[PDB]
């Protein structure tokens, strides 16, 4: 079945997208702790936006996850 | 002089000499209030000048539209110290055009304005009164720091001269320099300051003018109340004086009156 | 090490003194002085002033606003227009300020009108977190 | 730049307001001595 | 076959492309917090730029998204 | 055929190279709010520098995906 | 026997997305760094930051890894 | 044949590279965006700096791009 | 055998996942830089943060080249 | 051939090493910008330190293309 | 035979690791010179912390390239 090595492949290719995602949220709360340095009094805010940046970017990498199971299992 | 003459004479004399010992008394209440007044603003104006001491902030030459700064109360018994500041001034406010160098000025205090006002009408741009017949505080700082800043003559070097009060004896008229934020923005003195913006050091100006303001009222204040307690206390020894030259007068007057009116006595006795 | 100027028109907290950390509220933010901070002008806001004096010792003052001024030689000058122990500051009369600062701040009929409004709500602001 | 520089305050007119508040915060004891040195006696003269 | 093979491995390779938009993502919404911590009374023109960046991000990711979903099932 | 088997290959992985970009553009739009926030006036020619920097950077992640699409469909 | 020289390419390929992990941990701790530098007394909260970051990176990083572990001893 | 199935590969692999000038570029116009919005006077120079690096990060993106051609046409 | 040749490919396509660490550590020893150039009195502990993120970095470094060498003959 | 085939395959994947060069000369010269901006009555120490961190990641970025030579035409 | 084949491109594909030295070296050296505009009078720590981070960066740089060339040679 060389199309079952072709999808471990490709599945093996395709799960390298969380790189993204991961150096995004790297980003993101990093961000968040220099900019949480800055204001204290902006903690509330600052963490809302953290929040929200992770999840987008957690999102661009989940994607890849999803691809590399569907490629796998269909 | 007619007996009653002196007579008046004596009794406005007098009245002149309790009227000056109360206002010296009153006057050196004010001055030891001001003393302790001055002790923390001492301490608070020399650090607003910190910065312009640990960075060599120079002149640019170049930048000609100066502006002089001129502090003094409105009441005037206190004497030398106005004539001090206002001759300092006109000094230096006469040089300045020696360059081609323009020059405003600020007056705070009615005496400075009264002073100069004949030959330098044109040049003032503002001036405040009611100064000195209270404490000064630091909101008239800002208020004078606002109405120089509003008032839209950016001035490119700027000077303030006040009476540095050295001690109870004796003041010292002194001129300390007020760099606007171009002076400040463009020396090679100030390369090393840090996360400083160009709106920083205008808020940081816009502050430090109140202080060196705020600093050189109260120098003002304190030498001024110093000063007002030796000249009241000269008036006094003077009124002293000339009380007793005048009573020895009235004396010698009042024998001579009694004198002729004995002779007068007789001589109608005689002739009766 | 590090030498501290702290001071007000009224009165003179330090006075050439000599702590461990100043921890200062400014404009651009908050930040913390240790003996071989780097040179700032910072401009004050309102907020809270955080002494570590060279023991382990802690006080705090709350400064309206004024002028920090870190210079190359450890040599730290904070000036405040007016800087209050935290004690004397009643919470409750901050929180009734800031509800109707809050309040008046919908009437903004002149840009500076809304400025000056929007500066009391923000000191007052300061001033309820500092007491919370 | 600030939202009180873009509205053309200075930073006198801000520390103004921000002294006033933190002031005005008194506990009522202190705040009869902190009105006074505090004021601001000057009235200007215009040329 | 290799013609199936291929497209299964090319496809999970173009989907990759997505690691540059999350990578993006994260730094715009960093820089925005930072921005927002120096200077919270513009956060509505701030967050208007944070969604302007995310978008102008996720569409070039969608490029590769495109190319993946073209080789999947067209050619 | 191998042949469009490593069509389908090559541009699958040629197209990975529009991560960068990806990842530019967001890096650029993020200095662009810091920038804005810390000297809002300005903000005119603020966009002027994102708008290029922007064009710039998706213009040489273009440059490969129109070589994986010069792969997948022509030689 | 194929599949026994494609699962070892799908897994060397898998461990690929362990440098986006290794990126953000350095970005992560290199900002607490700064924050720290910045306002040395809330130590305490900044590092509460950063160890929640760098949890959440080095999730993603032991999800790469997760698969790459599926793929070669769980198919 | 086997190499007119490898070219594609090494160049749809080799064109990869130019997302490493894509990053490049962007960070470039980002801090040119933050630094001029520091120091608005400077603004010349501070525009000269950005091309230059522009210039030399695009280099290495069309150092990629030549290497995938050469692979897919010359030799 | 493609055994004797899966094995090195998927070996080499794993020991990539060090650039990641690379940039990590890039990124914490740029950040130590800044962090020191500010608070010069703080050296002895932001150097402490440093290694810490240093050693986290090069962890996960370390576990895509034991991947790597698990797969190459370990296997 | 397969080796000529797989040279191929080396080369332009060891080829792609040179994104790092293209970042890391970006980040120099951003922060040689930022670096300016900042205290520009320098320019002279910091122009001398962009080019010597750009001559480094090119150095790195040859060293990549070096290799992929090498894998060619050897 | 297809082993050196897949030599060539496992050793190839390993070269990619020196893209993370090209962008560390760019961002040590991207900070070094920011915090030398910052702070020019600790010039010499600065640089003494700035060589520490570029062996560092290197070492993973020629953790890559060596594994390459064992795979060539092994």
């Amino acid at each position: 079945d060389i199309d079952t090595a072709a999808k471990f492949i490709g599945a093996g290719a395709a799960t390298v997208g969380v790189a993204g995602s991961g150096a995004g949220i790297g980003t993101v709360f990093g961000s968040l702790i220099i900019g949480y340095a800055r204001n204290p009094s902006l903690k509330q805010q600052l963490f809302s936006y953290a929040i929200l940046g992770f999840a987008l970017s957690e999102a661009m990498g989940l994607f890849c996850l999803m691809v590399a199971f569907l490629i796998l299992f269909a | 002089a007619t007996l009653k003459d002196i007579t008046r004479r004596l009794k406005s004399i007098k009245n002149i000499q309790k009227i000056t010992k109360s206002m010296k008394m009153v006057a050196a209440a004010k001055y030891a209030r001001a003393e302790r007044e001055l002790k923390p603003a001492r301490v608070y104006g020399v650090g607003s000048l910190a910065l312009y001491e640990k960075a060599d902030i120079k002149t640019p030459e170049d930048k000609k539209k100066h502006l002089i700064i001129g502090v003094s109360s409105d009441r005037g018994l206190c004497g030398a110290i106005h004539s001090s500041v206002a001759k300092q001034m006109k000094s230096e406010a006469a040089n300045l055009a020696a360059a081609g160098k323009e020059v405003k000025i600020i007056g705070v205090g009615d005496k400075i304005r009264s002073i100069l006002h004949r030959t330098h009408s044109d040049q003032f741009l503002v001036t405040f009164k009611e100064v000195g017949r209270r404490p000064p505080t630091f909101g008239d700082a800002s208020v004078i720091a606002l109405e120089l800043l509003n008032s839209g003559y950016e001035f490119d070097e700027g000077s303030i001269i006040f009476n540095r009060f050295r001690s109870v004896i004796s003041y010292k008229t002194e001129e300390k320099p007020i760099f606007s934020l171009d002076t400040i923005s463009s020396a090679e003195s100030m390369s090393i300051y840090d996360d400083i913006d160009a709106d920083v050091l205008r808020n940081y100006q816009e502050y430090s003018l109140a202080n060196i303001i705020y600093y050189s009222l109260k120098e003002s204040t304190t030498s001024e109340q110093s000063a007002r307690m030796t000249a009241m206390d000269n008036a006094s020894k003077n009124a002293s004086e000339m009380i007793d030259k005048l009573t020895l007068t009235f004396n010698r007057t009042r024998q001579a009156v009694i004198t002729k009116e004995l002779i007068e006595i007789i001589s109608g006795a005689a002739a009766l | 090490q590090m030498s501290f100027t702290f001071a007000s028109p009224t009165q003179v907290f330090f006075n050439s003194a000599n702590v461990r950390q100043v921890d200062v509220p400014t404009q651009t933010g908050a930040f913390g002085i240790l003996a071989a901070h780097v040179p700032t002008l910072q401009v004050l806001r309102p907020g809270l002033v955080v002494v570590h004096a060279e023991d382990g010792t802690t006080s705090k003052y709350f400064v309206s606003s004024g002028s920090v001024t870190v210079n190359a030689d450890s040599s730290v000058q904070l000036l405040a227009e007016e800087a209050v122990t935290l004690d004397m500051l009643d919470l409750g009369a901050a929180k009734a300020n800031l509800e109707k600062a809050q309040s008046e701040l919908l009437g903004a009929a002149d840009e500076a009108t809304r400025a000056e409004i929007q500066i009391r709500i923000e000191a007052n602001e300061a001033l309820v977190k500092a007491l919370e | 730049v600030a939202y009180w520089r873009q509205a053309g305050l200075s930073y006198i007119r801000y520390s103004q307001i921000c002294a006033k508040a933190v002031r005005d915060a008194l506990k009522t004891e202190f705040k009869a001595n902190a009105m006074k040195t505090s004021g601001s006696t000057i009235k200007i003269v215009k040329v």
